[PDB]
């Protein structure tokens, strides 16, 4: 919900800085002479960056040394078919990298295997300048620094195309990590129009960083890969470490927990990691139920959790919902939900950008009066 | 102060025959902002604390068996049992939270002729 | 199980003071006050005093003003009170009651809803 | 390892035990492919082979046009 | 506008489990010895749980029996171009997953015709223990069942690579269903800051199922192919059938009907399926047109609404619409608007989930004081 | 952040529409009969519609006069190997435009090359009824062509497969665009929960269109290639020019501009064109560094701008935006912020769909009391 | 060419120098393809071009069978 | 078969007359692909289908590994 | 056309008891009240009564508590006035009016905007 | 209640003059929450009921002549007929709906001269 | 920098008219309005008058009223100050001061936080 | 009209002394809405205008020395210097602006003994 809070970047602002260098005269021919007899160099371009220079194909070469010298000019007939075959070959990369380009107007993201290959990406990883847990970890997960990563065309001028490739840079790495996950807290009374409910806004991924905590509200874009979660720091806040003290006391002084309050009180489900929150409220049937056993839990109006030890499925009205059935522990706390605390007639409805003393203040200042 | 007072000091009801209690206080006890009369009636046994039985005008504590009753409101409560039992034989407060400090009533003791 | 439990008898002399524990279980202990109610034997109910187990704020009686101090220990969740100069009028039974709940402003009050098993207090000699 | 606590009285859960891959920076490179500047072959002739290596070579020769147009 | 009402979810939460089932000991080597002799069999894993397995490519055939014994080990000389190309088709497909996979991180969507081919998909429809009506529904449309599935990387070993794939299953078809498409309302007085407006926020797909309504606030999602609704019922909520009564009386005492208020007006057009619902407000002018007879009709300040039978776009200000030309018959209910009801003075604004009732209360908390 | 305020639109309800025209019966015979003996021709349907009709593929020719003659009846045996390539050729495009449909329900955007190569889709440029001014823009541009073009199955009948390509008509171009960037602009008190925001909600792209303004919201959707915006009117408002003014005047009485009001102060920054705004607030640590002389400013509390002339990189917290380095120029124009003026006890805080009028409305009905 | 402007009293920008296009309608036009209607060749032996051959036209009536489907 | 009705009081249209496909759950199956675990050919030579061979049995390669790093 | 029609006019004698109904057309019938207003030969216009036809909420005049009866069909859309033991004091003509919006709290409502063509009932022997 | 008195009981004017009539009423008829003045004027004539001219303070029914007006606040109210015509030749009537009962006023009757 | 410019002194017979120029600097005019303040020699200040720069709307003193004329000029920035029918008495200095923000409803005031150099008008014979 | 009388009406103090002026007013200038006393102090020296030194109940203008402080509520005001220098030695006015018209102080002159 807190998505509209975060600042507004540029991906490729960076990417795009080095393709307009590569625009300048005699960058293009640095680059040609430093690749002249290999393959692989660090070249540094006019406003003295140091960027790393491959050369992943070599037209050149086989077009103007194994085609044309075999070719008669007299009643041309080539004296192989394999030769034809081999050409198919050498050209089709080309022909796919330019079919991407022009399907995503120079900048295509992911880069795929056209781009670069899973050996030029894993050498390319091993040359950065990064340590060497920075290298372990992407060496691994080389489908996420795909993701990750994006391919912008440069320039095409003196017989060299040439594209730039912006990878991810982690660093910050092995940090704690945990994920919130919030459902509404509605009062189950019987009267349609009667029931007041808050939930809280502040879902999603949170990381120590710095003495600090990321926090990431759209928990969809980080991509995790057994317990390692990858993230980017572009869509995510800085918040003091007191944020997590919201955790065990909602109430707490240190910090103002984020929530929003409305009337509304439909029945929904949130799959956890290691289980699923309910929230059944109204005439809606709530059951959670086992692949063996079949229903095994009917639910009460209100919030409830189960874990996904015996759990294989939840059905919510007329939606079912399957639990992830990675292993884990799961705790459950017991308490009086707050919900109940605030009275329904002087509670504040339709909040969405609001906090616990920001509804104590809208309260107080219906004290105002009277 | 919101002094409270109870009638009658003591009480004596036959088994499963009504009860009824009556608290006064000197000065109004509704809470204007939610409109609710902020009285409790409270029960206690030799060597036990009180337990609450009635908070707001008439609301029943979860529990409580459905035989208490409270009503009335503005300056005069009263407090109703529908058929006095064995385990009904107990003291019975009144007291007021609209404000501090929070006066208990003196008291009423129900007995079995 | 939402409940208070509180410490056993004492017996005093007169000009002394007496600590008296009310430790709470089965629910957040800073989310609501606790007041202190003293019983002499053969009369009704006294209210002394209420403290915050939130930020620590007192509302003591008039006449207790002065004489009686209430603290809050949340790292326990226990509330202490202590008076000083006994008499022999302070010999009675002290209870500990759950109060309204000070986290959220006007919010719902239905009195003292939980009360502690006692402790009784003897002034003689 | 994976941890998770569900608190009731806020009806909200928190699974923690991950690690952390924050994508602080990035890190650019350069790839370059080296094209040939040549055209298609003068020669004519009733050859099969020679036809596909004139297809293959104006499909070529539409790749680097079409990088060119998007270059400019 | 409800879409953030819907509850959180996992799509492949199902199919990964399976997946997990498939890293045990002994498992692959069951779906082996299942397919040793056919490419189509039903495998019970260790939990029970009876899935089918295909085996849709067997390249160990033909690269130990067609190609290492054609070769010889002294000199080796291939004698027929015509196996290299065989070759170059039969592992073709392979390559092909497997660029899908490094692009997406082991979870494809939607499932391609690499994965799994239209013949090899309809058999495996035809061997889904699911009812005939189904089968039909399903061996039609199969491009939105492509669509609607999904198609997770599982193992690779013992020269076995397994991956799973997860088709929908749709246990509610032929049940009616209908779309609400909602403009805004406001009044349409002179004075530019002087006018009030709402909205019914309830726009989206409802469909009757078990006795109750599926509720698809975001309409994009649903997928329509003639008059046939593909829904998701995860971005779903359970309503009561008393919210049909909203359509026929807005003020009905069985149903609160959820609108939002606001005092900014802007023309604009809403495309809907046999028609376009125009809300001209300002000095915007807003017009219908036909491709034969040019402007046809000019709309004056308000909300209007007009078929596709003569008309053929619609402008409004800037912004030129097409309107849909799918055959049907449309009706126009005349009545006076129900913004006209409110009177400006006392109107709340800048609400968004709010409803009828809840409006009602707002006036009558301002009519508190006073 | 006013995105909501679009109307619904159906961008391919053109194209179907033509689509439909061709299933009727002798539509496809006479669009066959225009292309007996050329690749292009002119048609009109039953409607009485003109449309552009290609041959781009005719395999019809090859399979039937260039393969079956030369194979033989009696122990087929195809003389030449080079024949078997030119068939995996020739199939070989018809194969990926199925695949695609395929992959898209028979709706592909954007157009690929496989549809419509770049010398078909600039002969369709040519022949279009249109301006040389839009030639020359479209005949460049060709990938913004594509990503705004749409890809519809039409039929596939008497021997003849025909789909609908629906390409941009650019009526608007060369009038002067520009780009709104706003951050939060809130009171840097020291306590943590006294401090009132106000943001800006207008952002996003404008441009001038037939004496009005044509409005954006969601500059993301519109393509910026060297200084020209290619935009699509379908989400985009029809506004006064007015709304100029209130970048020169906030508090003109013209045009109400609009803002949305908060409690919550974050630290964020929004990489504009030519720079960078950063609103730091609280404890969060704000610089500007450039590549060379590593950090070069240090932001103190409040909104605050720097230029790229200098500045390559600017961090927020635990964030790091690159600045894009485009070329251009600069001003800064200093003054006092607005946020100063307003009384933070009488602020109207969570509002979102306000404005300065309404927000002055709002203050003055909470000094209706008193 | 291009420049900008901020505003420190609304803490906002404008960039301005730009040029529009603004895409205002469609253009609709027909592709077709020319198909054959042949069947698979009757005709059996063991070379492996004609074979070859075979599984492309294979390939060729899999796609016209699913763009009917599609079309269907 | 399909209808529309609109509402000048609430400015609203509702089309009736679609029916009915929801999807309620999922059914998983298992495709698997038989591969082999045959290195490249020790043979040298100068044949130019041989290396074409060994070209493609380097892609397959490449290939099953890529798939072994995606699974591990 | 938003219109409301009355039945025909009656003659009845005294002590018996008078029907009039009043259907309304060209609006939505639920959505407003109904006011019945009388008025004498030579006389000016005498409130009677209003009835909600969203509720079926009834306000009667002081003289005619306990007397007049006001039913609203949802269904036919029609309102019925009832009254008993009808004198010579009683022939007038009845309208039925359409009034306030009931379905919107503090609406705006512009009076009696929508009347009845007027039902005669004449009490005589 | 709040009584309204009309004033004069008959009126006589010529064509293409100018008509005025006075209603007061007993109480004010001001609607404080919308700050509306909660008074109507209607008119009638033999054989038809009673049409709706003015409502609110001074707001003319759509479609009704722009010659009638209406003005006036608090307690005294004003309806004008700018030139009295042959067919305004009618009984005319102001009413209020501040609150229950809706009392008519005593009825002006119009003539030509 | 944020400032106020007046124009020069006068000399002035009695019975004339005298114009007094202000000139704001560093600050939007047309979002405060401008006081006028009348210092005699060896006297405390006199308030004239007030005008908003935003809409011209002007509060005049009550012993000044229609003798006072104040204006303000949006394209140069510059109010003004016109006397007529000076006497004697009229010699003084005349500041320009800043008010109060007249675009934000209850904002906040800070007095009359910047002031004009001032301009010295002298009515002699 | 809000009368302001200021006390003394001339002061002499010492080199590094405390410097006190009462300014008091015939009606309350305390702002209700925002719960503010709506006075002003500024200083003014021969050849200059008026500097603003306080606004509001007692908060200092920036670029003020720290040694003026502003203090009182309801009808009473006190400017105080807790430290006269050379460069202070100016004419001293409490003002106010809670309503129109701005009724300025009588001045208030400080010299150094």
């Amino acid at each position: 919900f807190l998505g509209f809070l975060l600042g507004v970047g540029s991906a490729i602002a960076s990417g795009v800085a080095v393709s307009k260098v590569l625009h300048l005269e005699g960058e293009v021919n640095k680059i040609k002479s430093a690749l002249l007899s290999t393959n692989k160099a660090v070249v540094s371009l006019s406003n003295g960056v140091s960027v790393l220079t491959s050369k992943v194909l070599d037209l050149k070469n086989y077009i103007d040394k194994q085609l044309l010298p075999i070719v008669n000019k007299q009643s041309c007939s080539i004296p192989n078919i394999e030769t034809v075959i081999e050409f198919q070959q050498k050209n089709n990369r080309l022909l796919e990298i330019t079919r991407e380009f022009s399907v995503n107007a120079g900048v295509t993201t992911p880069v795929s295997t056209y781009m670069l290959t899973n050996s030029e990406l894993l050498s390319l990883i091993n040359d950065m300048p990064i340590t060497n847990d920075q290298k372990k970890l992407m060496s691994n997960n080389v489908q996420i620094v795909r993701q990750q990563s994006y391919s912008i065309m440069s320039i095409i001028k003196e017989e060299v195309l040439a594209y730039v490739v912006q990878l991810p840079l982690y660093g910050v790495i092995d940090t704690p990590c945990w994920k919130l996950h919030t459902s509404p807290l509605c009062t189950t009374n019987t009267k349609e129009g009667s029931n007041i409910c808050l939930t809280r806004t502040d879902r999603g991924w949170y990381c120590d960083n710095a003495g600090s905590v990321s926090f990431f509200p759209q928990a969809e874009t980080c991509k995790v890969q057994s317990n390692r979660v990858f993230c980017d720091t572009m869509n995510s806040l800085t918040l003091p470490s007191e944020v997590n003290l919201c955790n065990v006391d909602i109430f707490n002084p240190k910090y103002d927990c984020k929530i929003m309050t409305s009337k509304t009180d439909v029945s929904s489900s949130v799959i956890t990691s290691l289980g699923a929150i309910v929230s059944c409220y109204g005439k809606t049937k709530c059951t959670a139920s086992n692949k063996n056993r079949g229903i095994i839990k009917t639910f009460s109006n209100g919030c409830d959790y189960v874990s996904n030890k015996g759990v294989d499925t939840v059905s919510v009205g007329n939606t079912l919902y399957y639990v992830n059935k990675q292993e884990g522990k799961s705790l459950y706390v017991k308490g009086e939900p707050i919900i109940n605390f605030y009275d329904p007639l002087v509670f504040p409805s339709d909040e969405f950008d609001a906090s616990i003393s920001q509804v104590n203040e809208k309260i107080n200042q219906s004290l105002a009066f009277i | 102060d919101i002094q409270l007072t109870q009638s009658p000091d003591s009480l004596a009801v036959s088994l499963g025959e009504r009860a009824t209690i009556n608290c006064k206080s000197s000065q109004s006890v509704l809470y204007r902002p939610n409109n609710k009369n902020f009285l409790a009636w409270y029960q206690q046994k030799p060597g036990q604390p009180p337990k609450l039985l009635i908070y707001w005008a008439s609301t029943r504590q979860s529990g409580v068996p459905d035989r208490f009753s409270g009503s009335g409101s503005g300056t005069d409560f009263t407090l109703t049992i529908s058929s006095l039992q064995a385990e009904d034989v107990a003291v019975y407060y009144c007291q007021q939270y609209h404000t501090t400090p929070l006066t208990f009533g003196g008291g009423t003791k129900v007995d079995i002729k | 199980q939402v409940q208070l439990v509180q410490s056993g008898g004492e017996v005093k002399k007169p000009g002394a003071s007496v600590k008296v524990s009310c430790k709470a279980s089965g629910y957040t202990f800073t989310y609501y006050g606790i007041s202190w109610v003293r019983q002499a034997p053969g009369q009704g109910l006294e209210w002394m005093g209420w403290i915050s187990a939130y930020n620590g704020n007192t509302n003591y009686e008039q006449k207790f003003q002065g004489r009686v101090t209430m603290t809050t220990d949340t790292s326990t969740g226990t509330a202490y009170m202590e008076l000083r100069s006994l008499t022999s009028d302070d010999t009675a039974v002290y209870y500990c009651a759950r109060d309204r709940i000070v986290v959220v402003t006007a919010a719902n009050y239905y009195g003292l809803d939980v009360w502690g098993q006692g402790t009784t207090v003897t002034v003689s000699s | 390892n994976i941890t998770e606590e569900f608190y009731q009285s806020t009806c909200s859960a928190v699974s923690k035990g991950y690690l952390s891959a924050l994508r602080t920076g990035w890190y650019t490179s350069v790839i370059t492919i080296e094209l040939s500047n040549i055209k298609e072959i003068k020669c004519n002739g009733t050859d099969a082979k020679v036809k596909l290596i004139k297809q293959e070579l104006d499909k070529y020769k539409n790749a680097v046009t079409e990088l060119q147009l998007l270059m400019q």
